[PDB]
């Protein structure tokens, strides 16, 4: 969904935000689809990481004669949060204080209530922030950026560190459920299925991992073939980043049931192998098949009373990004990105690091490259890779650093893990605001006031970057002077 | 037939899916009147395929 | 089962069976079977990935190995494009026996 | 720097994550970097995606027909040219919905 | 003849009724059942369909290997070549090191792009068994992945150059001797003279022409005959603009359209030479000749850095780019600004034109007559005190369509800083490649100083 | 038995992880599964046996259905292609035995 | 099913067990990946064994629907079911008998 936001923030000279009012409008297209829940999630994240005592957000979803917009990894959160970070950027600039200090002092602390009154327990964002500060060597590099910018008239660098909070659970509470079905055949091999679908996020990999721990057998003895409505019915979509959370529990419960049924045979032969327990169970006519189910407890927000918890828990992370723009063309390099991400006790750090990078690069496209154009009469012009420019091999940060936060078990999800698919995407906003930082510096280079709040819409494309680098060439081309 | 394409066409024609969604906490008029600085603005964020 | 539509790339199989009640398989000559248009291959015990031991008490062969033990003992299987071609090819599997 | 032709330093990538407890079983893979189970098949082109499933010999192909107008009345539909195409079977519209 | 004969994964394919409209991707998937090669866009930008072509190059008496987009390769163009798909280099029973390393380094998520990236990397290694990190990243200009964020693919493959997520020490090493043989049948067949081929489909006839006489006779008799070389433009016109050329002639076999001739003034490339060959030739010349002589060559090479990726540049012809006459051609501004000499032939006529503004009268038109074809383009050596730059800015640096693209040349009166000639040409500023013909003449005799910078900028602001 | 539908198996190889799906006229999906698994040397969790309905069984498809099922599973594994065999009445009567 | 009318019977059983018409219950096929480790259809036993299995599977469902039935004793089956779904109650169950 494209968003339009109208914002007014009030703040002290310290940069402390004391009032915020935002009207949001989304372009929903020609059916409702998920448009309203998307706008809800946007409103849920208009705070991003910041405590705001007096605050009002409105959202309205436009009905238009365009193809119907739908879910996209982040589901309104990124739009919500870019707005937050956009005015926040303007607060820091207006105040003449460093961005990273203004963000840090406005940050929620452990135990705070959100604008929707959910308590933030296990608030690891301050640790994500401090680790990213030190590991990115942020203050030192800020000076190196300052230096490059003194020494270069037609290239400029920018460095920005951005946090995120992301609520985990479908906004519609009853979707927070899942199911599994497990069979043990008489050779001891296990066939497992659950409601989740595999689309590259390594969900089946994670569930085999879960089942192998639950049953205490190797992963090699468990197989998943497919997802099917006639093995697990009434499944939620594989969405809201939550599928490992829901199906993991489901799988675990199916596995516990099978264990309970094997425990007499185990007691009789505690050394004897898995294969023997199974054949013993079979020839004693015990069922080697079970379902498993889980529903996320205690969810349900009311807009009317501004009470109830919409989320089970939150994801937190921080990214520092450095860019170098070419002030004469609008081209830029992404020099380095440093990400610290809390995924609780990862089910699979290879896969989770994969999702952080994948999510981040999609977000990088969202905020800098990817642009859809329509005729005035509403026909999409951008219909393939020739015109729609997603991130290439060459697009990604040259130095790309990802850390999963250490020693942060998340009790209330499967084996202390956290969801990972969507929360990192917004952190690519750090490239957007690094670009904004570099543009400012290019503008200062042509005698521009440096509390000037120039416009940078998203995506920040070469077009938008070049046009914002006001100079003797843009002045001649627009003005005639 | 008359088309409604942009967000602004839709605002102009009152073409929405359902009603305003809202969250508000605290006291806005006070907050704003007690702040040192006020900064307003608009942002457009493009979609994504 | 056979009412189920064929996949575009589907092949037909035809069993080749012992014509002697008890006898060693001296040799198998597929030379005529290969001339049949459509012939893909002739499967025997050697093509079995893992175990040639099947049946409820593990005392049966998937395919005959060295001896056949009934008229109708399954020796091999022809694979071909069509059933007509699988049948014709199957007739071109000449087997030599020693009773 | 304005005249410099485009040039990039080489990549420098670092991935940090926590080791599992050392008392954890080698068979217990939770928290370990186990490759995506389909990775090899997906490198080999053996993993099957929907259109990779072989066609039934009696299988038909469908092509959606979409509006070229943002907002309009459909005044009429003419399939007369469509019907001339070899292998044409039918054009489904709203009236075919059971 | 009418039989089409080629090899796939070492296996001979004989197609008796080839349809010109059939792409290699459709033939692999639907005729041969090899569904490792994927359809991701049909446009040439995504590389999901990448495969390798191997062939005997008659002009060099060697065996060559290049990648192509199978989605844009007519099977009728592939007589007597050997195709390698992902299934051809290994399987799960014996993974090729390319396969093993992308898998084990977590460079495959959804997996749909993996065969494509594997074939780009594989092709690199058959050409250069020890590539540089730079050559490796460049192998993937025509390959998109939406899932991984690319880092692990590059990291895993970096092992082929010059607490942890994977262990490179456990990777099986690569033995280049263990790659599939070039089909001996194709070396046996390279001893026979190429004959003209005709393929008849439902709507389209394709003539694979063997000689210049056959090509020029056909264009004389049938000027509507559409030349196809790389199909990287005509493929898009057919699939996407639903244009239909009922008669196609492909001249890619003809020697005189493939030649590279060193002359006193520059280097002549046959019209059907692939951009990858223009690249390889100009790179040698740049590396050996003095800087003073290679200013235009470097111009062209710069534009080719950002020109699609390996798949398109392997089959995309120099001539194809020129005659397409796109407003956003990245090469035509360079050819125009350097006034490159073009040779145009028909049956019974030969003429030359320096590329200037008259070469492109209107939208997608040139001054070629219907019965003429472009034979060659001469890319000139630069002279003492002649300087050239090329520029391109799009929405993405790599593998993008230009917003504005330019070639610029200045020649100074010898020993001075005084302009003798000045040529500023642009794509993306009109319905054709243009010259800033109003701005540049009034700079002749001026010195290269601040006053000149200002005069041109104001000139360009008004003129464009 | 003279079930009017003779023995028939279609085996569909899935190309991944030794996965195969069989459509069989049998009263014994389990043994069909087990016997195909062991013959291939893959675990049972890879093999799916599906029975819609049989045109007669009468005990004749309690076990002896598997002699067709295994031959066909093998052909499918080997070729990577769906394979099908429906027995002719003479074949069925000879191979499969009786009361 | 080999003509002995086993599925017919199990539908009859499930209908009585769940107290819904047979029209609302369907059986498509038999499969090793829906019910594992099955004895052959033999020894005249298959309605006795599977009938009890079916019965028990239905008893589990009924036990899950009970609270929604107490709240709306007259409102139809469809309402109980949609209520259990929106209260996130499993509507899948195995059954077994020895
Ligand atoms: C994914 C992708 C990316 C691309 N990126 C770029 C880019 O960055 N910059 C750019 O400029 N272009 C780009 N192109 C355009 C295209 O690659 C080039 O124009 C290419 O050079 C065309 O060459 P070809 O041999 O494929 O031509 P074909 O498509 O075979 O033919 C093109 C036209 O040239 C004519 N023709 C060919 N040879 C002759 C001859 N000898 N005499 C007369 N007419 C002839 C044909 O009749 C036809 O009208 C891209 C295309 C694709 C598909
Ligand atoms: O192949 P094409 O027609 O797809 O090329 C379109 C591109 O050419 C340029 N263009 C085409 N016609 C133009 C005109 N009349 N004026 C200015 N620019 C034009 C623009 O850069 C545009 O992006
Ligand atoms: O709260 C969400 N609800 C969804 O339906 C959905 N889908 C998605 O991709 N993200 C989310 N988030
Ligand atoms: S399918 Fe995308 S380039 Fe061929
Ligand atoms: S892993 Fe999905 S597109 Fe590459």
């Amino acid at each position: 969904h494209p968003f339009l936001a109208k914002y007014k923030v009030g703040f002290m000279k310290t940069g402390t935000v004391v009032a915020l009012e935002v009207a949001h409008f989304s372009n929903g297209g020609n059916t409702e689809d998920l448009s309203r829940s998307i706008m809800e999630r946007a409103l849920f994240h208009m705070d991003n990481a910041y405590k705001i005592p007096n605050i009002r957000g409105t959202g309205r979803i436009c009905k238009t004669n365009l193809p119907s917009n739908t879910a996209f990894r982040g589901f309104g959160g990124p739009q919500g949060m870019l707005i937050a970070e956009y005015w926040m950027s303007e607060v820091a600039i207006t105040c003449g204080l460093p961005a990273e200090e203004v963000r840090r002092k406005n940050m929620y602390k452990e135990g705070d209530l959100t604008h929707f009154n959910q308590k933030l327990e296990g608030f690891t964002l301050p640790r994500c922030w401090d680790e990213c500060i030190a590991s990115s060597q942020y203050l030192a590099r800020k000076r190196e950026v300052e230096k490059f910018n003194r020494e270069n008239c037609w290239k400029k660098r920018g460095l920005c560190i951005i946090p995120t909070k992301f609520g985990i659970s479908f906004t519609l509470p009853f979707l927070n459920q899942g199911g599994a079905l497990v069979h043990v055949y008489t050779d001891g091999s296990v066939l497992l299925t659950h409601g989740g679908t595999e689309m590259g996020q390594g969900l089946h990999t994670k569930m085999v991992q879960v089942a192998s721990r639950a049953l205490k057998i190797p992963t090699s003895k468990i197989h998943i073939s497919e997802t099917s409505t006639n093995t697990v019915p009434n499944t939620s979509p594989t969405a809201a980043s939550a599928s490992a959370d829901l199906n993991g529990q489901g799988v675990y419960e199916a596995c516990q049931t099978i264990l309970k049924r094997l425990e007499p045979f185990k007691k009789k032969k505690p050394t004897g192998p898995w294969e023997a327990w199974v054949m013993d169970a079979y020839t004693s006519a015990v069922s080697l098949s079970a379902t498993g189910f889980y529903k996320t407890p205690n969810l349900g927000y009311s807009f009317e009373t501004n009470s109830g918890n919409p989320f089970h828990y939150f994801s937190y992370g921080v990214a520092c990004s450095e860019v170098e723009i070419d002030c004469l063309t609008g081209d830029h390099k992404n020099l380095r990105t440093d990400i610290v991400m809390d995924v609780g006790s990862s089910l699979n750090p290879a896969i989770d690091i994969g999702q952080v990078e994948g999510a981040f690069v999609q977000g990088l496209g969202l905020f800098t490259m990817e642009e859809l154009h329509y005729s005035p009469e509403g026909s999409l012009h951008t219909r393939g890779p020739s015109t729609y420019k997603i991130p290439a091999f060459g697009s990604i940060p040259i130095e790309f650093r990802v850390s999963l936060l250490r020693d942060c078990p998340n009790k209330r999800a499967i084996y202390a893990s956290k969801a990972v698919g969507e929360p990192p995407l917004f952190l690519a906003s750090s490239i957007f605001f690094a670009i904004k930082d570099a543009i400012r510096a290019a503008r200062a280079q042509h005698g521009d006031n440096a509390k000037q709040l120039f416009q940078l819409d998203s995506p920040a494309t070469p077009e938008k970057i070049r046009n914002a680098c006001v100079d003797q060439f843009t002045t001649l081309c627009v003005t005639g002077v | 037939l008359p088309a409604i394409i942009t967000i602004q066409d839709a605002i102009n024609n009152n073409s929405f899916y359902g009603s305003e969604i809202k969250i508000e906490k605290g006291d806005l008029k006070k907050g704003f009147s007690e702040a040192d600085n006020v900064v307003s603005g608009e942002l457009y964020i493009g979609g994504q395929e | 089962c056979d009412d189920i539509p064929r996949y575009e790339n589907e092949l037909s199989l035809r069993l080749v069976t012992s014509t002697r009640a008890h006898a060693k398989i001296t040799s198998i000559d597929t030379s005529e079977a290969k001339k049949v248009p459509g012939f893909v291959c002739f499967l025997t015990a050697e093509d079995v990935p893992n175990s040639n031991a099947t049946g409820l008490f593990n005392d049966e062969t998937v395919f005959a190995k060295d001896e056949v033990t009934c008229v109708g003992h399954i020796i091999g299987a022809v694979v071909a494009d069509t059933p007509e071609h699988a049948q014709r090819a199957a007739r071109g599997v000449k087997i030599t026996y020693e009773d | 720097s304005a005249t410099l032709l485009f040039q990039k330093d080489p990549p420098a990538n670092v991935q940090l994550f926590q080791e599992v407890p050392k008392d954890q079983s080698e068979e217990d893979m939770v928290g370990r970097p186990l490759p995506h189970l389909a990775a090899n098949m997906q490198a080999s082109g053996e993993a099957v995606y929907c259109d990779d499933i072989p066609r039934y010999e009696n299988e038909l192909s469908l092509r959606l027909v979409t509006s070229t107008r943002a907002h309009a009345k459909i005044t009429s539909i003419d399939t007369s040219e469509a019907k001339k195409v070899p292998g044409f079977v039918c054009f489904l519209t709203a009236e075919d919905v059971p | 003849a009418d039989e089409l004969v080629f090899f796939v994964n070492g296996k001979k394919v004989v197609e008796k009724n080839a349809d010109p409209e059939t792409t290699l991707l459709v033939y692999l998937r639907r005729k041969l059942g090899l569904c490792g090669t994927k359809l991701g866009c049909g446009e040439g930008g995504c590389g999901a369909c990448t495969v390798m072509i191997s062939k005997y190059d008659r002009l060099q008496n060697k065996i060559v290997h290049f990648s192509v987009n199978a989605c844009l390769a007519p099977i009728c163009s592939l007589h007597h070549v050997a195709v390698t798909t992902v299934e051809g280099i290994g399987n799960t029973q014996k993974l090729h090191p390319v396969q093993e390393r992308i898998a084990r380094s977590h460079g495959s998520q959804c997996g749909f792009c993996t065969p494509g990236i594997v074939m780009s990397m594989y092709t690199l290694l058959r050409n250069q068994p020890e590539p540089t990190v730079e050559e490796i990243e460049n192998a993937f200009q025509g390959n998109l992945c939406r899932c991984t964020g690319y880092r692990p693919i590059l990291q895993g493959f970096r092992t082929f150059a010059k607490p942890s997520l994977f262990n490179p020490e456990d990777f099986k090493p690569l033995d280049p001797t263990q790659e599939p043989i070039f089909p001996p049948e194709l070396l046996r067949l390279k001893d026979t003279p190429q004959k003209k081929l005709r393929f008849e489909g439902e709507r389209v006839t394709w003539i694979q022409a063997s000689t210049m006489e056959e090509l020029l006779d056909l264009k004389a008799q049938h000027p509507d005959a559409k030349l196809v070389v790389g199909n990287t433009e005509i493929g898009i016109e057919m699939k996407f603009k639903n244009m239909l050329f009922p008669l196609i002639v492909c001249p890619a076999w003809i020697p005189e359209l493939n030649s590279v001739v060193h002359g006193p003034e520059g280097i002549s490339f046959g019209a059907s030479c692939p951009l990858s060959l223009v690249e390889s030739v100009l790179a040698e010349e740049i590396a050996k000749l003095p800087e003073q002589k290679t200013e235009v060559f470097r111009g062209v090479m710069e534009q080719l850095r950002w020109f699609a990726g390996k798949q398109v540049k392997s089959v995309a012809s120099i001539g194809g780019n020129i005659i397409t006459a796109s407003p956003i051609s990245d090469l035509n501004p360079v050819f125009m600004a350097s006034g490159a000499k073009l040779t145009l032939v028909s049956r019974g006529t030969r003429r030359t034109v320096r590329m200037d503004h008259t070469f492109f009268p209107g939208y997608r038109k040139t001054l070629l007559r219907p019965e003429e074809i472009l034979l060659s383009i001469e890319i000139p050596y630069s002279k003492e005190g002649e300087f050239f730059s090329a520029f391109k800015q799009a929405s993405r640096r790599e593998a993008d369509i230009a917003k504005v693209t330019s070639g610029m040349r200045v020649l100074f009166k010898p020993g001075t800083i005084e302009v003798q000639e000045l040529s500023l040409c642009f794509g993306g500023m009109a319905d054709r490649t243009i010259s800033a013909l109003k701005t540049t003449p009034k700079q002749l005799s001026k010195s290269w100083n601040e006053e000149l910078l200002q005069s041109v900028c104001a000139g360009l602001a008004e003129e464009l | 038995h003279f079930y009017l539908e003779t023995n028939c198996t279609i085996a569909v190889p899935k190309g991944e992880a030794g996965e195969m799906e069989l459509f069989v006229s049998t009263q014994n999906t389990m043994k069909t599964q087990s016997f195909v698994a062991k013959m291939l040397g893959v675990p049972d969790n890879r093999i799916v046996v599906r029975v819609k309905r049989m045109g007669g069984g009468f005990g004749g498809k309690e076990t002896r259905s598997t002699v067709v099922s295994t031959a066909l599973a093998l052909a499918a594994h080997k070729t990577g292609r769906p394979v099908r065999c429906m027995l002719d009445r003479d074949e069925d009567m000879l191979i499969t035995g009786g009361r």
